[PDB]
């Protein structure tokens, strides 16, 4: 949303054990009023009773109010810390990628995932070598669910490319994969494709 | 005679839903006078138009425990087959500070919401014993709400209230005025042919052998 300065901060919240017990039972709905929560009748299937919000005052005093017309839902939130890991290269993470092939159906803007991206994207490393670069291309979250629901690489095969991009330890297994009949014949089609 | 003309003629209009008039013995009056207080007012609302009253609603049911209150009480509402809101004194006392009140204010706007009911406060001694007794400020609270419930009632009508204590003067004096619980009815020990009927009543399922006496047995049984 953006911070008391004016910048894209990112903020990450997580509702109450209660709230998630009250929705449940329906109970609750939005009001007009951003803050504040409604409360629903009590209907022949549901049952609601009188609902309390508690607070302490200055005086250090709880103080019990009735709120069945609508309560604040800053009681029904709890606050977690964002983050980002140190700038000292762990290499932990699982993908080098997030920029590249497109993401998921984001039809509307021109990222349209089609074997034209992949002809342009992980064709020039598989015609040339330099298994570095190729695990590099391979490794990105959104182009192994793409060539999955591509379904031309048998179950086995796509098991070894998804360890074979993602596990520490890929040499032999994208040895074995760009031998494989199956990725033979996907680099194949894809190269004939224009 | 009269006193009981209202005694006179499936069953239960076909747990504890199952009590009826036929499990209960030997309190032909005090079951009469219940039953002209709590049917004639919801079964048959149009007499007293005709006639032209309000009929007393609150009912406060005592003697010594065990004499059949609650029994009675049940009976009569499985009977007469109205919405039936039970209140335990206990069960409402044993809630936190605040609840207890919110409780007997939701039972007492559920009752009126529905059709011709019938609330039982079973055990009322315990959410509003008398003043001495009632020591701290949510004994009075409790107190006050079941006073202020009970006044704004007498409008709606069609909602019969009914209580039960063992004793009447272990009641709030407060709750025994005009508007409140105003008739009041007294179970005895049994005589001699109602505990012979109680007998006859438990000993309905029971392998009993041939030689039993349940009339010895009632005669020896006094105070019982
Ligand atoms: N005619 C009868 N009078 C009294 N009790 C009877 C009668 N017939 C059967 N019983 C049995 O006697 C016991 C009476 O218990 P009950 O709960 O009615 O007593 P109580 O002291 O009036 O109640 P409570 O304290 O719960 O208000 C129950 O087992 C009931 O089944």
């Amino acid at each position: 949303s953006g911070n008391l300065e004016g910048e894209i901060d990112i903020s990450s919240y997580q509702v109450s054990t209660e709230a998630e017990a009250l929705v449940t039972a329906d109970m609750i709905s939005g009001s007009t009023f951003p803050s504040m929560a409604y409360i629903n009748d009590t209907t022949d299937e549901r049952y609601v009773p009188e609902i309390f919000y508690m607070k302490s005052n200055e005086y250090g005093i709880t103080v019990k109010e009735n709120a069945k017309p609508a309560f604040p839902v800053d009681y029904l939130l709890v606050t977690l810390t964002h983050g980002f890991p140190n700038t000292d290269t762990e290499t932990n993470s699982k993908f080098v990628s997030s920029t590249g092939f497109p993401w998921s159906n984001r039809q509307a803007m021109g990222q349209s995932q089609d074997y034209q991206e992949l002809k342009k994207y992980l064709f020039n490393v598989a015609s040339s070598g330099d298994f570095n670069l190729l695990h590099e291309k391979i490794s990105n979250f959104h182009l192994l669910l793409y060539i999955n629901s591509l379904q031309i690489l048998s179950p086995d095969e796509w098991k070894l490319l998804i360890e074979s991009a993602v596990k520490n330890e890929w040499e032999e297994s994208l040895l074995k994969l760009v031998s494989s009949a199956g990725w033979q014949t996907l680099v194949m089609i894809l190269q004939e494709s224009g | 005679k009269t006193a009981t003309a209202i005694l006179r003629r499936g069953k239960k209009r076909k747990n504890m839903n199952e009590v009826g008039y036929d499990d209960i013995g030997g309190c032909r009056k005090q079951m009469a006078q219940i039953r002209e207080m709590v049917e004639l007012p919801l079964r048959h609302p149009q007499l007293f138009k005709a006639i032209g009253i309000k009929p007393p609603r609150g009912v406060l049911m005592y003697g010594p425990p065990g004499t059949g209150k609650t029994l009675m009480a049940r009976a009569v509402a499985n009977e007469t087959g109205a919405f039936f809101f039970l209140i335990n004194g206990p069960e409402v006392m044993s809630k936190m500070a605040g609840e207890s009140e919110s409780n007997l204010r939701k039972a007492f706007e559920e009752a009126e919401k529905n059709a011709p009911a019938i609330i039982f406060i079973d055990e009322i001694d315990s959410i509003a014993p008398k003043r001495d007794k009632t020591n701290g400020e949510v004994e009075r609270r409790v107190v006050s709400q079941l006073l202020t419930l009970m006044d704004g009632m007498k409008a709606r009508s069609n909602v019969v209230v009914i209580a039960a204590t063992n004793r009447p003067n272990s009641i709030d004096p407060a709750l025994r005025r005009f508007g409140r619980f105003d008739r009041e009815v007294d179970i005895g020990i049994p005589d001699a042919t109602g505990r012979l009927e109680v007998l006859r009543i438990h000993t309905k399922n029971m392998k009993l052998a041939d030689d039993v006496d349940l009339e010895a047995l009632a005669a020896e049984t006094h105070g019982y």
